[PDB]
RNA sequence: GCUCGCCGGAAGACCAAGGGUUCCUGUCCAACGUUAAUCGGGGCAGGGUGAGUCGACCCCUAAGGCGAGGCCGAAAGGCGUAGUCGAUGGGAAACAGGUUAAUAUUCCUGUACUUGGUGUUACUGCGAAGGGGGGACGGAGAAGGCUAUGUUGGCCGGGCGACGGUUGUCCCGGUUUAAGCGUGUAGGCUGGUUUUCCAGGCAAAUCCGGAAAAUCAAGGCUGAGGCGUGAUGACGAGGCACUACGGUGCUGAAGCAACAAAUGCCCUGCUUCCAGGAAAAGCCUCUAAGCAUCAGGUAACAUCAAAUCGUACCCCAAACCGACACAGGUGGUCAGGUAGAGAAUACCAAGGCGCUUGAGAGAACUCGGGUGAAGGAACUAGGCAAAAUGGUGCCGUAACUUCGGGAGAAGGCACGCUGAUAUGUAGGUGAGGUCCCUCGCGGAUGGAGCUGAAAUCAGUCGAAGAUACCAGCUGGCUGCAACUGUUUAUUAAAAACACAGCACUGUGCAAACACGAAAGUGGACGUAUACGGUGUGACGCCUGCCCGGUGCCGGAAGGUUAAUU
RNA sequence: AGGACCGAACCGACUAAUGUUGAAAAAUUAGCGGAUGACUUGUGGCUGGGGGUGAAAGGCCAAUCAAACCGGGAGAUAGCU
């Protein structure tokens, strides 16, 4: 059976990366909060 | 032309191992640990000028670290690059 | 040329074919083409706008002159040809000096006919005149509504315009819905009627062929539920309301021309 | 190690995605592995991934994204121009052999190829953000020519058989060779060459397009494979000799032909159809402002350069997606033998496995199967399930029908093997010889050799010859839906949805309509033979009466009636 | 020629049995439908929550859908247990 998650990592930076996430001012929010909870990890990038 | 300082920072260590022993006996050549941002020109000035040989030709690759243990603690060792440079069969190096 | 087809498996049997053996075989002359991609019926928002449009054959743009503008220089019918794009045939015409064009193909034109356009052309299909220079009663296609801007009206096979009228800067047409239009006179046209008249006469005989043209099936609103259609809802077959638009507007009589600018230039209305 | 069993269009091999050291070696068995474990994809330590030619990076664009100015919008922002990104597509170049415990088109051996720079020489009108050509494109079908590959014969090496026979018409094994270069073949396309002129290609052009004469009509482009070379090389059964029994070194024969043949190649071709089948650059070419004995260009020779990143390993899976070492899912490539139409199926080759609990016993009952006296649907809601039919060739086949169908209707006969026809027929292929000349990868005759159906007649074995695997049950009456399709991912596949056709109605183009506070966009680079909405639902015969109610359309005399004043 | 026929791959899911603390949060086995087309499939892209998409089942929009998910108003309110 075919499940949801089906890898691709173009698709996954395109999506959710560092670039795609300080291209809008909504995404730098998010960035801002992670930052301020201070995540050890921003994004999906590495 | 690329400097003193450059071409005396490039190599950091001849490798040991049997598989450089074996390229050493059979093709004359030797394997370096080379610096991570040098290229096959400066490997080949460095060697040329530090080591005192002649060569023909520069072979790298860049080795990938070990993802490690230790007591718990999840740790990895550094990337590194490989140098296989052929000396010209009259050295001996 | 109309045939239908043989019955030899279902799908074939009411097919009914507009096939013209004087049309080109080959490819199209490259130079007039373009890339013409498909859209789905979605506006830049990416929202389906126009529903029922997707899928079906590519297809290639063919630059066609709605303006005929090259006054005073004679053409030559050199090929008819298929055009995916309109439901008329095209005509590639050459010019005495060297440039080659894609035009309308009027009825009764074959290769080897000579065209012109101008003012000082002769009375003949195929040849553009402005309408102050076409006798009273004429039969027009490509017809222009503003001076240069390029034929607009009678392009579809078969369709023609009569010029009904003139007095003053303006000539009455009387237009193939049956609506009488006010026209400058200086706008232009082209004699004769659109050729292929035959194309009302094909009879796709399967739901592939619509396909095979880019239109997707038509649900009723009567055979889904209420929250997506003011038809929707019942226990069985259930009506009991004026038909209307998906979005609550009545369909069957209601009118919806409201354009106060170009209301002076209609005569009467089709009625 | 020897037996046995299983897969073999995979349960073998190689890529792409995804994962990340799981790869190799030494060591260890606490925890992990559904048991034990000396073993492991487990722990610990060390080793391992070598490129001018493969891929990325790069040049070029698609869908689409972003977007200087700009237009729009309380703010935030939205759309979009010039631009600039964006592969799943276009664009230069490498093959064979050997080698590691683990890499190899990357290392080595041999032989190649591509693009750019620097110099020398010779000759010479070069030049772009511009023009032209090219790149450049669909479905289906058919033939012909090939190759991969296979079989057989010939040849070389070995053998003479644990039990009757086996010096032969016997048995086993091998019989391999690339890119590149030269030839330019089967075949596909198109008439060449030279002048003079011209409302076109935003300017110009010698280039493209167009007009008119002269002349010759065979020239030009593309092209699998074959042959030669590459190659006296490499590889090679086997033997000789060591081995710490893994493996190491050398020697090393033959290394041909015929036939058969792809879904691969010629072919981005040919024929045909309608639903009419990317773009841009690399490339060739034309000139412009300009430069003008400089630059630039053509060609030969030499030298230099080709950087950086990836490269281990899994990849139908125990390493990816599924919480698991999970009967699930996962795109592409390769494609042997015998039988067979076949990539079905059965048994096998190469190669890979026996699925990480076993040992006994031989109760009921459950699961998966085999057989069954006599009866044959009496079972049951219902023939559910099971049983049965099942191939090829030939004969034969009803009602009805939209004349296609129905139809494989139904039903019936033959089928193995041996010999002869005929020491191998019909056919296909095709050498030597001979003849001709545009002399060659040419042609005409020649038929050796090879390969080889189908049938007829006789004979013969069994209970049975489509003997296994494989492989339609058939017929009659009737409701519904015309038909192929679609649907409740995970209790409903249908009579439901769609459908071709029919009708009503809107819409004159800055269209109606839809998404949008708007700018704009789709409709459509379409124009009433078009587009939207609504109902009905192939086809045949048809579709009767009612406008009082509600809606919609038309009208604007009279009554009423907002802001306003 | 064909939304032609029989039939593998491939795409589906009509029947029965098994399984139901499963090998599996939808499968296995034996049969079954389509199989050149309104086909199927890889890669990338677009549509966003009173919104999308829907050959229309209130189907689907990450094991969630008569209004997704996450965070916030928020200790909503609860004559009820
Ligand atoms: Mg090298
Ligand atoms: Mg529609
Ligand atoms: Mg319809
Ligand atoms: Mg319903
Ligand atoms: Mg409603
Ligand atoms: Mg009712
Ligand atoms: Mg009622
Ligand atoms: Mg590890
Ligand atoms: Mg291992
Ligand atoms: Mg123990
Ligand atoms: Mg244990
Ligand atoms: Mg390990
Ligand atoms: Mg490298
Ligand atoms: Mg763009
Ligand atoms: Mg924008
Ligand atoms: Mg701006
Ligand atoms: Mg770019
Ligand atoms: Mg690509
Ligand atoms: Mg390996
Ligand atoms: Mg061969
Ligand atoms: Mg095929
Ligand atoms: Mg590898
Ligand atoms: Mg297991
Ligand atoms: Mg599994
Ligand atoms: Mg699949
Ligand atoms: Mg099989
Ligand atoms: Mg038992
Ligand atoms: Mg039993
Ligand atoms: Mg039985
Ligand atoms: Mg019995
Ligand atoms: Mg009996
Ligand atoms: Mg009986
Ligand atoms: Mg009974
Ligand atoms: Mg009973
Ligand atoms: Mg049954
Ligand atoms: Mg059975
Ligand atoms: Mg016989
Ligand atoms: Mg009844
Ligand atoms: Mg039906
Ligand atoms: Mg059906
Ligand atoms: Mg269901
Ligand atoms: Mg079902
Ligand atoms: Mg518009
Ligand atoms: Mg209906
Ligand atoms: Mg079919
Ligand atoms: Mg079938
Ligand atoms: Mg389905
Ligand atoms: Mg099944
Ligand atoms: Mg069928
Ligand atoms: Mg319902
Ligand atoms: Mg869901
Ligand atoms: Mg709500
Ligand atoms: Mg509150
Ligand atoms: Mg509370």
């Amino acid at each position: 059976m075919k499940r949801t998650f089906q890898p691709s990592v173009l698709k996954r930076n395109r999506s959710h990366g560092f670039r795609a996430r300080m291209a809008t001012k909504n995404g730098r929010q998010v960035l801002a909060r992670r930052r301020a909870k201070g995540r050890a990890r921003l994004t999906v990038s590495k | 032309m690329i400097r003193e300082e450059r071409l005396l920072k490039v190599l950091r260590a001849p490798h040991v191992s049997e598989k450089a022993s074996t390229a050493m006996e059979k093709s004359n050549t030797i394997v370096l640990k080379v610096a991570k941002d040098a290229t096959k020109a400066e490997i080949k000035a460095a060697v040329q000028k530090l080591f005192e040989v002649e060569v023909e030709v520069v072979n790298t690759l860049v080795v990938k670290g070990k993802v490690k243990r230790h007591g718990q603690r999840i740790g990895r060792r550094s990337d590194w690059k490989k140098a296989y440079v052929t000396l010209k069969e009259g050295q001996n190096l | 040329a109309v045939v239908k087809c043989k019955p030899t498996s279902p799908g074939r049997r009411h097919v009914v074919k507009v096939v013209n053996p004087e049309l080109h075989k080959g490819k199209p002359f490259a130079p007039l083409l373009e890339k013409n991609s498909k859209s789905g019926g979605r506006n830049n928002n990416g929202r389906i706008t126009t529903r029922h449009i997707g899928g079906g054959h590519k297809q290639a743009y063919r630059i066609v002159d709605f303006k005929r503008n090259k006054d005073g220089i004679p053409a030559v019918v050199e090929r008819l040809e298929y055009d995916p794009n309109r439901s008329a045939n095209i005509a590639l015409v050459l010019y005495k000096d060297g440039e080659r064009r894609y035009i309308l193909a009027p009825k009764g034109l074959k290769a080897g006919d000579q065209i012109q356009s101008g003012v000082d052309a002769a009375i003949k299909p195929g040849n553009t005149l402005p309408m102050r220079n076409i006798p009273v009663g004429s039969t027009v296609h490509n017809v222009e509504m503003k001076p240069g801007k390029g034929g607009q009206l009678a392009r579809s096979a078969g369709t023609y315009v009569q010029i009904v009228a003139r007095d003053g800067a303006y000539v009455t047409l009387r237009l193939r819905s049956g609506e009488m239009r006010k026209v400058e006179a200086d706008c232009r046209a082209t004699l004769g009627e659109v050729g292929n008249a035959e194309h009302m006469l094909r009879v796709l005989g399967k739901a592939g062929a619509a396909r095979w043209r880019g239109v997707r099936p038509t649900v009723r609103g009567t055979a889904m539920n209420p929250v997506d259609h003011p038809h929707g809802g019942g226990e069985g077959r259930n009506f009991g309301k004026h038909p209307v638009t998906p979005w609550g507007v009545q369909t069957k009589g209601k009118k919806t021309r409201s354009n106060k600018r170009t209301d002076k230039f209609i005569v009467r209305r089709r009625s």
